[PDB]
């Protein structure tokens, strides 16, 4: 409840 | 007083705390590395942009980039397995990080751990 899952960034490679 | 071996390496940190430190420091470009939390031997790269996520009163917006370490060594996003977070750091201090949506994560200010008081 309310947490705070703060979210990554996806970074662009080759992939 | 306190000279030894310092660096930006921190140990400790979810991605709820960085937020707070970094930006309590006010540094724009301000990487810290920590250890993961929910992940297999893993850490978290988090960066502070110089741009704020509102405007004139607003904190710095911070960068979570999941660093993943194979073994010995680390990278993120990519292969790319750097011998070292010292060298995987030093090559974005430079280069520099692209996010997905574009954005440019430079690292210039190693945000060294700092004396916990309080």
């Amino acid at each position: 409840a309310t947490e705070q899952e703060i979210t990554y960034a996806e970074l662009n490679l080759q992939k | 007083g306190s000279s030894g071996s310092s660096g930006w390496y921190h140990g400790h940190m979810s991605g709820g705390q960085a937020e707070t430190l970094l930006q309590a420091k006010g540094e724009p470009w301000t990487f810290l590395v920590r250890e993961s939390l929910s992940q297999p031997g893993d850490f978290v790269l988090s960066v502070l942009s110089d741009q704020p996520k509102a405007g004139p009163g607003s904190p710095l917006r911070v960068t979570h980039i999941k660093v993943m370490c194979e073994g010995g060594r680390y990278t993120v996003g990519g292969l790319e397995t750097f011998d070292s977070l010292t060298d995987l750091v030093e090559h974005f201090k430079k280069t520099g990080i692209e996010e997905a949506s574009g954005a440019f994560v430079y690292l210039r200010q190693p945000y060294y751990s700092g004396p916990s008081s309080g």
